[PDB]
């Protein structure tokens, strides 16, 4: 027998406030 | 001959009051301050 483990979700922040402001700032 | 004195004054003042440009004019901070980069940093 083997156990099936579900490991919860750990994430790093992708955007700053829903947006990535580096690219937005370039284009702006 | 008061016109000759005036021409001399003009030649002197054109050299004296001429503004420097794209050169040793080097500015301090508060002139070369980027508002965009500070706004991004603070964001």
């Amino acid at each position: 027998s083997i156990v099936r483990n579900y490991k919860p979700l750990i994430n790093r922040l992708k955007h700053y406030n829903g947006y990535d402001i580096n690219y937005i700032s370039k284009i702006g | 001959a008061q016109q000759q004195l005036n021409k001399q004054r003009q030649d002197f003042e054109r050299v004296r009051l001429r503004p420097e440009q794209l050169s040793n004019i080097i500015h301090d901070e508060s002139d070369t301050i980027s508002f965009r980069s500070n706004l991004l940093k603070n964001f």
